[PDB]
């Protein structure tokens, strides 16, 4: 796909 | 709660949040940097009011966040983010909100927080962070 | 020419450029993706006018650029980008301009063009591309 | 302790660690992937012996870690990593060690752990992770 | 998606 | 610095 | 410099 | 010819290639950096002999490649890499080979070449570069 990706960390909190 | 996802940007210029010491984090909004200019992110607001406002204005690009930490816990039967702290290379902002419940912390040795996503009901239910070089 | 630098975004939705058969590429503007929403880039315009406009509308996000090619050569004493071609996974757009002089080409095996920078005087003098995953 | 830094690789094939049910994490070694082939990392050893070894063998590349969690706290007057758990998209490995002290956890929504660095004396003193797409 | 980390690659130049 | 970095290739042209 | 960089999170633990 | 793919590393310490002043590039081999240690890449050998070797030893990590350029053209009826030049922040190495046919160039404004892949028969058929921050 033509969409750039980034690292994401988390989530913290509720489900 | 209502999910939000700001996506990823070039950096962070300011964070406006709110909290109540009886409960948890409420509102959350961020002015990001986008390729040199301020980008005013949407204000993700609690469904209620009564919160104390906090404005964390960073000396961008000299100043950047090196650690985000906080507490999650049960408020009135809901697991929410009760407190947040933002440490930069210049000083510490927070804690905001009561430091009770289960701690978490994300120190960054190399890299940058460049975005936030999450969900806010009465309180900030959960959040995640975009990281980049 | 006047230097320009859009910086980096999430992807590309449309490219608008202009060219003249007698000379070289004139104006250049990109509609980027930014976190799933269109972001209309600055329009980088020639100091002069009379060029033929072209609009390349990509079917974002399934369509993306896989190769950018072109020619550089002398026009009225200036070495400029005389021609551009953009190849996607779907089709080829171009060549636009004059295919004379020294060729160049950047094919991409893995990754995405997410921004442009360069300089435009009477014509597009040169340009560079931001690449990301 | 002795500091160690494996640097960054292409992903993770195995983790070999050791622990003691009364104390903390002792030894830590990783078999990384490097460009499709195993790379056997340095074995980072505790100054003492007597630990229970565990081998965590991942079905690389389809199985990868999505969360690292554990506890830090005091052992003989030193803050050390008392417990680790590694959650993949397939299974949970752990907890290994003693689950008391202060919890921490790094869930990953997008991206991979590609390296570890840290320090080990009698026990794992601290550690960091390299993250990459 | 995968346990394999990704890298930008440009090219190839030469025969196609 | 606080500014995110990206690979940049080029310039072509001059 | 000629050394490639990567995001690094942590440390957790002492110090 | 025979495909090769070194993968991606942390940097480049040395490039050992061979070429013929009357034909194209032949053998290609790279000593990479891998987290501070030399990584001796496989030697990718031409199917034939009669080349002149060259050793490009870089002052890693202070010296690094800023532009790879060269020429592709016909040799015995095959499109091959006829010539290569490596410019670093310190000096220029090359041209090696025959400076004829269709030019190409990959200048880098930000980032690093961290790997090569390609194919070699009697001469270097084609190649690609891994780029990273
Ligand atoms: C404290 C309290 C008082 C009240 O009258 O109603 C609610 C309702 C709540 O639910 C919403 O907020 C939650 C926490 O942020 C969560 O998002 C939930 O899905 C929402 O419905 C919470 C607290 C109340
Ligand atoms: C008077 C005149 C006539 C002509 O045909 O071309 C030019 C170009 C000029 O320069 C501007 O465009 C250049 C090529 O793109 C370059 O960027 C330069 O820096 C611009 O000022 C000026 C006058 C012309
Ligand atoms: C339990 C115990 C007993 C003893 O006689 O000496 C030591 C020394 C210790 O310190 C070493 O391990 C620490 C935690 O891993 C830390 O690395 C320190 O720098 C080491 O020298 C620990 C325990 C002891
Ligand atoms: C000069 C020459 C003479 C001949 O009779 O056969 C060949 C075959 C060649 O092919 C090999 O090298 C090519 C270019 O490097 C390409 O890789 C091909 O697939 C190889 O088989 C080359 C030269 C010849």
């Amino acid at each position: 796909s033509g969409i750039s990706q980034t690292v994401i960390v988390g989530p913290w909190g509720a489900k | 709660g209502k999910a939000f996802d700001d996506g990823a940007f070039t950096g962070i210029r300011e964070i406006n949040l709110s909290y109540n010491k009886e409960t948890a984090i409420g509102d959350f909004q961020v002015v990001y940097d986008l390729n040199g200019s301020p980008y005013v992110g949407q204000n993700h607001k609690s469904f209620i009011t009564g919160f104390t406002p906090v404005k964390i204005s960073l000396d961008f690009p000299s100043e950047y966040i090196m650690e985000v930490s906080g507490y999650t816990g049960n408020v009135s039967g809901y697991v929410v983010v009760r407190s947040l702290t933002f440490k930069t290379n210049k000083k510490t902002y927070g804690p905001y909100g009561v430091t009770s419940g289960t701690p978490f912390n994300l120190p960054i040795e190399n890299g940058l927080i460049v975005g936030f996503k999450g969900s806010i009901g009465y309180w900030l239910d959960y959040f995640s962070m975009y990281l980049s070089l």
